[PDB]
């Protein structure tokens, strides 16, 4: 179902696409697993921890 | 935008974020397609069908 | 939290041991920005003199 | 004929704070516990998405 | 001011009065209007001095010039405030009080000196019964108790001579009227007559206590308390809280209660109170004194303010939150900070990144100093404001303040030595401290958001000793072993390994390059990959015989990545090491070789270069993980179908009624284990190759390039369990309480799981998590104990001149060699060189450091065992020397004088357990299964070489070992011991001696169910004292005549067959006796109890079995979380449940009288006429039937052995080696490399006590425990003077007993059991002249170790000079 949903949105079924480095501009050997995620953070403030 | 570390991911016996990243990529592709279809004023019926 | 792009790939040492390397657009677009409220109370007490 | 009762769903064992994970069966018990803790101790952002 | 020693003794009342400068009478603290203390209160200004800084009470005496002027109105001596800190008060009591902790503390020293139980003195002190002090008449004498009625009955008869008081007064009068010399003489006269063990030990302890009390100069009247001291007011502060309220102290309330009770007692005595009221008031005063000294331990504690009871001085001294382990050992320190970690090198190895603020708040004194130096600021007060304004010149000066300045980094907790390192900071942005990437394994702190501690040394001494000693460049090895501590993570390093790999013959292969720089250019230009099989013109350099370099250039078949890695390697390492794949162990060996060959300076540069190269090439590689990477073999479904079909067949067989519960359970377990093994093998076969690609026509088979398989082969973490759990079958789970679960999990994390399997694995995951979380504290307690035990080790002399040692032969566990001789004797000093004929009788020098060349020579010569100078076999007094320890594992060279030996070893032994319990369990947790039953198989090919064997050819023509202790060895052509197994008595072997064996041949037949008796010559059996009904019985069996005769024990014998011992006489066909070949005793084997005879008279019996199986399994549990109690009991000298009783004296051993079935083992030596009888229980199994010519320390009974009896019987070296091996096997099972020197150090520190049973000249009697250094000095003096010596007996003690037996009572009290140690020091009157390191730590002086060795030798030579 994940591959079908990827194919629906005109995306490769493998879910792994190669990237370009923002420093030299070289192409990597193996593709990279990229995508959107939902990140969270605790309080853990360096202004208070330090 | 964010670059994670693939070192400790396969050792902690959990796929998790990999499937979440693939599903997020699918959702982002669907959203980009919707945005591209919305930037034009072709037909509302086509948007409904999509 | 917030939805952001994430890629699984090594780097020059910014993803050494399960760390998180972020970009500048995250800070420019005010993403992951909170607001703290620190209480400061000044009390007035009379002394014995 | 040996079936007596049936459960309602699969989310009856795990509470919300630990079942909010999109993929729970693909994680370890300790990993899911740490994720539930990091999620229940999260902090809101400026623009909620 | 510099004190030499710390003395502890009893305080005198007049001395306590002289200590104070006034008496406290009223308990008033302050007034509700003014906060001025009352003129007779607790912290009055007249008694303890002024409150403010040089100011009187009424505020009249201003003009601080007036010093020492007593006022006429208030009477306050104008002095400073710190006067109250170093002064105390006193309280004048009306009635004397007995010190609670002098009789409540074990072993009730008051009752020992008075020869009276604790209950009696308790009834006397609490005014329950009266005691007679001294009776002049012949009716009663001293120490006679009379109740209330008995006292009245005895008082009406006589008068003016019956001396009796109540409690404290009576005890004081008894202590005053008693004479110590007369009692000592009486005890010494009584001990010479009788020798009852309990009474003799009691009188000996009493004489020791009396002698200590006499030599200490204390008085028995000082035991009572008439004037007690008062705590200084500064130690019990009374300041108003910020919330407008007052904060009182519980000690103030206790003192107020004591003063109120004393005032009530005085008012009652001045008004002639009745007897009952006086007794009640005295009991209340005693209870108050008790609660002030030790609040609520013998009864109910005094109720505190709200709900919790008050804490007294005993709680402040004994408790965990006491002063000792909170303000002396470790406490808050100025110029410190805590910060968050950062993930980025951004620097070099010996440098770290710090935010501007850390020096913003810590380097401000240096900022002000160098501001006053150049004069850029006017004053310090203006410089502070200029810094608070954050000017640019402030940061410009701070850049020079931070220029070449050390700084200490810390991670809590600090287990090993690498937890405290020093670096130099550089100002950066972002307020989180950066950490070095390679010190992640040193601090044992992953980058998950931990907190680091930053400290700043101020003195040039500390700065230099932090720059030199604790630098990451100088301290690169682990203190546990000689291996580099850098065993890295980083799939970055996995990508380095990938660079060291090969691939397909795709575009880029088929050229030749001249050097590594050409390959680097070709790879950086974007022309080919780093896998092309390209011959490179490598110019390699090898060291010369003297130290020079040898240049040689040749072509090498390699790849581009390997050429780049060789380019990173400097011109000091060969090429044959990098020619293979570089994994974890490979790079570890490379680093070890670079350290041992080049040194220490270029290794840091090499590590920095290789880590930068790895980071760069990993960023350029771009690895990733995806669902499509982890493939699942299609045979897994077929395996699951076969497994479920077999389970259905098992269920159908169980429903028929043919398989029990245990058999079905074991069969299901075995079937599922085989299925999991097949699934794992299929997964490996599917994931290994994955290389179906045409290679210039024909195909080629190689390894795959999947991220999971690559990460597993490179060794990022290293686990196949995670592989099989992620791709194949998870495995078998165990029930939370009972056993292993029958139904395992079939799915995996790739296809998803259900609720059942998740819930059934969660209770095991959290079980393991709780186990490791609770064992992380037991490990810390074990580290605490090990540090407390071995703490007084200092290197005083280079050598001690001892030739005795232990031949350390390589212990080969089973067949495979676990630890060879090279990895065992690396870094040890050899003595008493044994001449072993090898190639051409190679001689080994004496007292030489074993280098790698010597190790190679020993490997070429194949030396069996080498004797070295062990730590236990040392001779230097007050610690050990440098020749008995060997090469240091920190610097790489021979250790000099000053460096500690005990603390380092304790930390190195304690850190691996905690590290493993924190690392392995936090990543993954499950349960495994171990095998119990073994088989007979010999894989190695060699020859049979017996040792200490007395075998004889039997009638069957085979060699059967006729001895008890015989180990079957396997000698090879090279002349070394490879295999060694325990051969039981009566094992039928296959070959003899010297014959060559093959692989997979049954060498012995040690059947646990059949242990036959070895018979040499056949003969007719004659029944001797074997009558049916008297000793034996008849039991009808089901066979065709094969009956069974059971020899009943003495518990069922008749009155006539008591001494009739049954035996088996072997005669000929006519009736003549048969003598044993070699001796004069005829053939007669006495059958032990519960003997089973198979054949009756008329037919000769053979292969008699009169034993059972009784399977008992020893320890050897799973990971350290479940094995910590084992090593804990090992280091505590614990007694096993079944101690193996060994032979005391060699000779003829026989039996004796047996009452109730208890066996008696009489030892009748051939030289000693006095017999030695031993008590053996009835249920204890014996090996021998009557007795053999055993030696000193022969295994008589089965089961585990006790280390206390081995040390006393066999020897000290034997038990030392046994303990070392037993402790090292635990780490061998867990895969931990720890040298035996760290264990031998603790063994020697546990054997520092011994008893003396002789008649000597100095103060040494029978049954005294003296320090080993003292008895060594005494033996030296006796040998130098020529007097009669004394023979000592070394005894083994645990951690607690050896710690309490230390002469340094300060450290022993600071560790644990402070109050009892303090009481022992006060009663005995010891002398502690700053021996232990904890003393110097508390008093804050130079440590008598390390850098302070010069100060220690200077103070020693000054004390010796005068």
């Amino acid at each position: 179902e994940i591959k079908e949903l990827l194919k629906l949105g005109d995306l490769p079924t493998s879910g792994q696409i190669r990237l370009y480095d923002g420093r030299t501009g070289e192409q990597f050997e193996r593709p990279v697993t990229v995508g959107y995620m939902y990140m969270l953070k605790l309080n853990h403030l360096v202004d208070d921890k330090m | 935008d964010i670059v994670l570390n693939p070192l400790g991911v396969p050792s902690r016996m959990n796929i998790g974020q990999i499937l979440e990243t693939h599903l997020g990529m699918a959702a982002k592709g669907i959203g980009d397609k919707i945005n591209a279809m919305l930037k034009q004023q072709q037909e509302v019926a086509k948007l409904r069908e999509f | 939290g917030q939805n952001m792009r994430v890629a699984f790939m090594p780097w020059n040492g910014y993803n050494f041991e399960d760390s998180i390397l972020v970009s500048e657009r995250v800070v420019q677009e005010d993403r992951f920005t909170t607001i703290h409220i620190q209480e400061l109370a000044c009390v007035s007490r009379d002394t014995k003199l | 004929d040996q079936v007596d009762y049936m459960d309602v769903s699969t989310q009856q064992v795990v509470s919300v704070g630990a079942s909010l994970i999109p993929f729970l069966e693909h994680d370890d018990a300790n990993r899911a516990l740490m994720g539930a803790n990091m999620q229940r101790q999260a902090v809101p952002t400026l623009r909620a998405d | 001011e510099e004190f030499d020693a710390i003395k502890i003794a009893l305080a005198s009342p007049d001395m306590i009065r002289s200590w104070s400068f006034g008496e406290v009478k009223k308990p008033e603290t302050i007034n509700y209007r003014t906060f001025k203390p009352e003129r007779d209160g607790l912290f009055c200004a007249r008694i303890f001095g002024p409150v403010k800084d040089y100011e009187c009470l009424c505020g009249k005496y201003k003009r601080l010039k007036h010093r020492g002027v007593i006022c006429e109105k208030c009477g306050v001596e104008v002095t400073q405030t710190k006067v109250r800190r170093e002064r105390m008060g006193h309280i004048e009591l009306a009635s004397p009080t007995a010190h609670i902790w002098f009789l409540k503390s074990l072993p009730s020293r008051i009752g020992l000196l008075l020869d009276m139980p604790l209950r009696d003195i308790e009834r006397v002190l609490y005014f329950e019964s009266y005691v007679v002090i001294e009776g002049g008449m012949t009716n009663l004498e001293r120490q006679q108790i009379l109740t209330e009625e008995q006292y009245l009955d005895a008082l009406e008869e006589f008068g003016d001579e019956f001396d009796a008081k109540m409690g404290a007064e009576a005890i004081q009068a008894l202590l005053k009227s008693m004479d110590l010399e007369q009692e000592c003489e009486q005890l010494r006269e009584e001990l010479n007559e009788t020798n009852s063990e309990t009474k003799r030990k009691k009188l000996t302890k009493r004489i020791k206590l009396l002698e200590a009390f006499v030599q200490s100069g204390n008085k028995p009247e000082w035991m009572i308390l008439t004037v007690l001291p008062v705590l200084p007011p500064d130690l019990r502060p009374l300041v108003p809280l910020d919330g407008g309220r007052f904060a009182t102290s519980d000690l103030n309330d206790l003192y107020r209660r004591v003063i109120n009770r004393n005032n009530r007692l005085k008012r009652l005595l001045d008004l002639a109170a009745p007897d009952i009221i006086v007794r009640n008031e005295k009991r209340m005063l005693q209870e108050a004194v008790d609660a002030l000294l030790d609040n609520g331990r013998r009864g109910r504690a005094i109720t505190g303010s709200n709900k919790r009871p008050l804490k007294s001085l005993a709680d402040m001294i004994k408790g965990k939150q006491g002063r000792f382990r909170q303000n002396l050992l470790g406490k808050r320190v100025d110029y410190s900070g805590r910060s968050v970690i950062t993930v980025g090198p951004y620097l070099r190895l010996h440098q770290c990144g710090l935010p501007k603020k850390m020096a913003l708040e810590l380097f401000k004194p240096f900022i002000y100093g160098k501001l006053e130096l150049r004069g850029l600021a006017t004053t310090i007060k203006a410089a502070k404001k200029m810094v608070e304004r954050e000017e640019a010149v402030v940061w410009d000066i701070l850049d020079e303040v931070i220029r070449e300045h050390p700084v200490l980094l810390n991670r809590a907790p600090t287990l090993h030595r690498l937890g405290i390192q020093a670096f130099e900071p550089v100002l950066i942005e972002g307020k989180a401290i950066q950490l070095h990437p390679l010190v992640c394994a040193a601090y044992n702190a992953d980058f998950d958001g931990d907190q680091m501690a930053v400290h700043v040394p101020l003195t040039l001494e500390a700065q230099l000793e932090a720059r030199a000693l604790m630098m990451s460049t100088n301290n690169i090895l682990s203190p546990a072993n000689g291996e580099p501590i850098i065993v890295p993570s980083q799939d970055v390093v996995l990508g380095l390994y990938y660079m060291t790999r090969d691939c397909v013959n795709a575009k880029g292969e088929g050229m030749v390059l001249t050097g590594p720089k050409e390959a680097e250019r070709l790879y950086r230009s974007g022309l080919a990959s780093l896998h092309a099989r390209v011959k490179v013109r490598i110019t390699e350099y090898e060291k010369d015989a003297n130290g020079e370099l040898v240049a040689k250039t040749s072509l090498k078949d390699t790849t581009v990545g390997r050429a780049i890695l060789w380019m990173i390697v400097p011109k000091g390492l060969p090429y044959s090491i990098v020619n293979q794949a570089l994994g974890k162990k490979a790079i570890s060996k490379m680093l070890n070789t670079c350290y041992r060959i080049l040194g220490l300076k270029p290794t840091v540069i090499f590590a920095d270069q290789i880590m930068y190269t790895g980071f760069a090439y990993a960023a350029r590689s771009g690895a990733s993980v995806g669902i499509d990477d982890m493939v699942i073999p299609e045979k897994k479904h077929e395996i699951i179908s076969e497994a479920e079909a077999e389970v259905a067949e098992i269920q159908e067989q169980f429903q028929s009624g043919l398989v029990t519960a245990g058999e079905r359970y074991n069969k299901v377990i075995d079937i599922w284990a085989a299925a999991n093994d097949r699934v794992s093998k299929a997964m490996m076969d599917n994931l290994q190759t994955e290389t179906v690609i045409n290679r210039d026509g024909q195909e080629e088979k190689q390894v795959s390039f999947n991220s999971i398989y690559m990460m597993a082969d490179s060794g990022a973490r290293g686990s196949a369990a995670q592989i099989r759990q992620l791709a194949g079958m998870r495995g078998l789970m165990a029930k939370p309480d009972g056993s292993i679960i029958e139904t395992p999990i079939t799915a995996n994390f790739r296809e998803g799981l259900n609720v059942l399997q998740y819930f059934i694995s969660t209770h095991g995951a959290r079980k393991g998590l709780a186990d490791t979380a609770l064992k992380t504290a037991n490990s810390g307690y074990l580290t605490r104990r090990l540090v407390d035990v071995a703490q007084d080790l200092v290197v005083t002399e280079d050598d001690c001149g001892t030739h005795e040692g232990i031949m350390m032969t390589p212990v080969i566990e089973g067949g495979d060699v676990k630890e060879p001789l090279r990895d065992r004797v690396l870094g040890r000093v050899t003595a008493e060189d044994v001449l072993k004929p090898g190639t051409a009788d190679i001689l080994v020098p004496r007292n030489t450091l074993l280098h790698e060349q010597w190790c190679d020579l020993l490997e070429e010569n194949s030396v069996d065992a080498v004797k070295v100078r062990s730590v236990v076999s040392c001779d230097t007094d007050f610690g050990v020397c440098a020749h008995c320890y060997g090469r240091d594992l920190a610097r790489g060279h021979i250790i000099n004088k000053g460096e500690a030996i005990g603390v380092i070893a304790a930390q190195s032994i304690g850190e691996p357990g905690t590290q493993l319990t924190m690392r392995t369990f936090h990543i993954g947790g499950a349960a495994s299964r171990a095998a119990a039953e073994s088989s007979i198989q010999v894989k190695n090919k060699g020859s049979i070489k017996l040792s200490n064997v007395k075998s004889v050819v039997n009638s069957s023509g085979k060699l059967v070992i006729t001895s008890r202790n015989t180990e079957l060895k396997l000698i090879d052509e090279f002349g070394r011991t490879k295999e060694s197994y325990k051969v039981p008595y009566g094992a039928v072997l296959a070959k003899g001696d010297g014959e060559q064996v093959a692989g997979g041949e049954t060498v012995a037949n040690w059947d646990p169910h059949t242990m036959p008796v070895i018979t040499e010559v056949s003969g007719f059996v004659r029944f001797t004292d074997m009558i049916d009904g008297q000793t034996i019985t008849r039991q009808t069996d089901e066979l065709t005549g094969l009956s069974s005769l059971v020899v009943l024990d003495s518990a069922e014998r008749t009155a006539g067959g008591k001494d009739l011992r049954p035996a088996l006489k072997i005669v000929d066909a006519q009736g003549n006796d048969v003598l044993i070949p070699g001796t004069d005793m005829p053939a007669q084997y006495f059958l032990p109890g519960k003997a089973i005879v198979q054949l009756e008279d008329g037919v000769q019996i053979s292969s008699g079995d009169t034993l059972a199986r009784i399977p008992q399994e020893s320890g050897g549990t799973k990971d350290i979380t479940g094995g910590l109690p084992r090593v804990a009991d090992l280091f505590e000298a614990r007694r096993p449940k079944e101690p193996a009783i060994l032979a005391e004296i060699s000779g003829i051993v026989s039996f004796g009288k047996e009452t109730k079935g208890k066996r008696r083992l009489v030892i009748t030596p051939v030289d000693g006429s006095d017999p030695y009888e031993e008590m053996i229980p009835k249920w204890r199994q014996l090996n021998v039937f009557e007795g053999e010519r055993v030696e000193r320390g022969d295994v008589i009974s089965d089961g585990p052995e006790a280390p206390h009896d081995i040390l006393r019987l066999r020897g000290v070296h034997a038990v030392t080696r046994y303990i070392v091996n037993e402790v090292q096997d635990v780490y061998r099972l867990q895969g931990v490399k720890i040298n035996d020197k760290h264990i031998e150090v603790i063994v020697r520190q546990m054997l520092r006590k011994a008893t003396i049973v002789n008649a000597g000249s100095s103060d040494f009697l029978e049954g005294e425990q003296v320090e080993y250094s003292r008895v060594k000095i005494a033996n030296r003096e006796l040998e130098a003077n020529g007097k009669v010596g004394a023979t000592y007996s070394r005894d083994l003690l645990g951690i607690t007993k050896a710690s309490l037996a230390t002469e340094s009572f300060i450290s022993a009290a600071s560790f644990q059991e402070t109050t009892r140690v303090l009481t022992e020091a006060a009663v005995a009157g010891k002398r502690d002249e700053l021996r232990g390191l904890k003393e110097n730590v508390i008093v804050g002086r130079l440590i008598p170790a390390g850098t302070g060795y010069a100060y220690h030798q200077d103070r020693m030579r000054r004390r010796a000079a005068g």
